[PDB]
RNA sequence: UGAGUAGCGAAAGACGGGUGAGAAUCCCGUCCACCGAUUGACUAAGGUUUCCAGAGGAAGGCUCGUCCGCUCUGGGUUAGUCGGGUCCUAAGCUGAGGCCGACAGGCGUAGGCGAUGGAUAACAGGUUGAUAUUCCUGUACCACCUAUAAUCGUUUUAAUCG
RNA sequence: GAGCUGUAAGUAAGCUUUGAUCCAGAGAUUUCCGAAUGGGGAAACCCAGCAUGAGUUAUGUCAUGUUAUCGAUAUGUGAAUACAUAGCAUAUCAGAAGGCACACCCGGAGAACUGAAACAUCUUAGUACCCGGAGGAAGAGAAAGAAAAUUCGAUUCCCUUAGUAGCGGCGAGCGAAACGGGAAGAGCCCAAACCAACAAGCUUGCUUGUUGGGGUUGUAGGACACUCUACGGAGUUACAAAGGACGACAUUAGACGAAUCAUCUGGAAAGAUGAAUCAAAGAAGGUAAUAAUCCUGUAGUCGAAAAUGUUGUCUCUCUUGAGUGGAUCCUGAGUACGACGGAGCACGUGAAAUUCCGUCGGAAUCUGGGAGGACCAUCUCCUAAGGCUAAAUACUCUCUAGUGACCGAUAGUGAACAGUACCGUGAGGGAAAGGUGAAAAGCACCCCGGAAGGGGAGUGAAAUAGAACCUGAAACCGUGUGCU
């Protein structure tokens, strides 16, 4: 379940900026909410989490070649942490 | 690999399933930070898990009848 | 019906009475591909700078037929069933040697 | 209660219903006795109050 | 065809510098002018990515265009306290049993649902190209859970709760 | 049986003779909404109870089960009221609910424009629309019949009878049936008399109830009376019902399958010319032009691990059948009929017999009752008021195999690329748009230009076949000229 609730990390440079600080972006199940998401990373990664955002992204239209539709909905949290360190590149 | 599976005691198969998505886990992880170069291992533990859990459903439909 | 390795014998387009052999083959479209058969030019672009380059297109497998092992000519093929397992012949002779 | 037809003395011709003399007695059904409606033919017949 | 004709949708602009193949029309500067119970600043409905950065100039823009609410690529919305739900009810709508009705169905009791009203705990500063009473710093408040405890004394009563 | 990762081209990374991709049979998985059913709601969302379980010092969180309303079957309990009852509670079951091609079928309810050269009886028409119930068909069906011979012998459907007989502001119009010729063919079970039991009153007499047996009809049958008789027949389509065995076909993937070379023109031959061959195969489609012999096939022949569908033979499961007496007992009641108001029958209430609905009346019992077009008498035919029943017939959203003196892109479906652009608050309305080449060989490189476009070079048989790509008419717009 808590490799299901994670599905991906984000990396832009407002994610990047964050992460000069202790926060890390996630892109999550558009199921859970953030207590699954602070339980989650803690088995995951093994770290100690302070405290979790989370916010919704609406599908967008997008084209490709008179075809017109739209993007997957998302999910996105913010994950502040106390103690410890999560290794990415 | 669906012979190989049906060697597995049932306690094996749980253990097997819980270290497939662990890896699969790393390498959608890898895909995302731009640096795995192998996409062709995401389809094969997939595939594995799918075998898995296939054989672990036939052996609890088979005992049921048994029982 | 002619395998990935064979040796044939052109009976239709320009290059009619080449012998070459197989190297592709295309099945959906049953399109062959014989080495120096049926030779194209493109005009390929820098990638290094390209120029006009020279391959093998592509050519209709019923524009093809195989060599007769023995007498050396060209015949249509059978099948037959040995140690419950199919062969081809070549509808003038024996056994077809058809491994690579 | 079917439909007809009521007619005039030029024959014209205009639709109309028949209605049943129902009555609302109390008749003995399963067990307990109820009050339900009943023609009054049925009741001159076939059924007890 | 009418015909290179009618029109180009209320108004004050001028010049210098820049960029570009190309400039009345884009950017920067100075001067001048217009609104100012508003052409200023907030919140709702409604719209639904139009928001930001880099690139572009075929079509759209009543002219032009190096520009754009247009095209391409990549980004952007963070809440125990803000507005809703886990609270309350109005009009109205539904309604277990029930009453009525060729069929379809109509009405209605208890009870539900339903804000435009009642209840209800957070403020100052800092910071981004794009969010902020939401992020960061400082100082608070409100519910709930477990420990550490004076007061607790049949649990009638007594403190307690009801 | 050698390639493969959808249409779908690329690159990357991979899979596969230890048999992949692919085809058929059987399984497993199957988020959320929706009758939607734990409660709510602006479908695809929000908020809960109870029981287990994981986790936490403990709360918060999470996971899996279960919880609609009517109905059925048990148990307990029980108000105004003493017994009771209405209710109330608990537990098992999973019976209904919604949808469709709902075309055809059966019921309920039911127009108008129109025709009559106006219009009202009549017609359109029991048509359209609406509502309910179902099936692979439905409905009807085993004489209270049709008739008038020397009769026939359940129902339905086709042909004729016949636009006849009849009905009708006797107008407009509506319009049968019997006989005859065919398709198909099939008959049965109850209620009652009576008998045997069991049970309650009762006084053991009777009544009533329950089970079983019997028994089913017209020149009357059955009960009863009596005299002659036994397991062969029957069966799951009615006639009572279940389930086993072994077979045989047919589907749902497939396999084998005869026979041709050379020259000319050409980019290319299947064409032309010459010489051959097969045929239980000269259907058809492809292939660089038009192929029986090049490919896929065709005639013919062979094939199933598994699941369905039929169909046989056993098993299985049931079961006596006649005759004479004929009028002692039984033989379908608020029924048949009648009056009044209507409807359906070809038939407009009429010489209206015949068949249904509403309201009131209301029989007979074999020496009985009904029909034969008011009614009466005699004759002839039948025996109502209980139920079941295959086949011949109707239809096509579909599936499989085929066919056409059917269309060929303004045609044929609205739709060859769509119930989509778009329009409308909504119900709803509803388009336009096919073709490079045999093969992408889809124009390397040079020049003018910011680009777009172009000129050369090259590919190709052909580039005035360059993607706005087969052919390329007319309207319309230009440039150059002979005569004016
Ligand atoms: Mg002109």
């Amino acid at each position: 379940e808590a490799r299901d609730i994670l599905k991906r990390p984000v990396i832009t440079e407002k994610s990047s900026e964050a992460m000069a600080e202790d926060k890390y972006t996630f892109d999550v199940d558009t199921r859970v909410n953030k207590t699954q998401v602070k339980m989650a990373v803690e088995e995951i990664f093994n770290v100690k989490v302070a405290s979790v955002n989370i916010m919704n992204y609406k599908p967008k239209k997008k084209r490709m070649g008179r075809y017109q539709g739209y993007t997957n909905k998302r999910r996105k949290a913010i994950v502040t942490l106390k103690e410890g360190s999560i290794d990415l590149f | 690999k669906a012979k190989e599976i049906r060697d597995l005691t049932t306690s094996e198969i749980e253990e097997q399933i819980k270290s497939s998505k662990e890896e699969l886990f790393n390498l959608r992880f890898q895909l995302a930070t731009g640096q795995l170069e192998e996409t062709a291992r995401i389809r094969t533990v997939r595939k594995t898990i799918a075998r898995l859990k296939t054989v672990a459903r036939e052996r609890e439909i088979e005992q049921s009848k048994a029982n | 019906h002619i395998k990935k390795g064979d040796n044939v014998k052109v009976i239709a387009g320009k290059d009619k009475g080449k012998e070459g052999k197989v190297i592709a083959t295309l099945p959906k479209k049953d399109r062959v591909v014989v080495e120096g058969v049926n030779i194209m030019k493109k005009h390929q672009k820098p990638t290094p700078e390209g120029g006009i380059l020279e391959t093998e297109a592509a050519i209709h497998v019923s524009n093809v037929q195989l060599l007769d092992p023995k007498t050396n000519e060209p015949t249509r093929v059978g099948y037959k069933f040995v140690d419950g397992k199919k062969v081809r012949i070549a509808k003038k002779s024996g056994e077809e040697i058809k491994s690579n | 209660a079917s439909t007809g037809n009521r007619r005039s003395h030029a024959l014209n011709s205009t639709k109309r219903r028949w209605n049943a003399n129902l009555q609302k007695v109390r008749i003995l059904v399963d067990g307990k006795p109820k009050k339900v409606w009943v023609s009054a033919r049925a009741l001159k017949s076939g059924k007890v109050t």
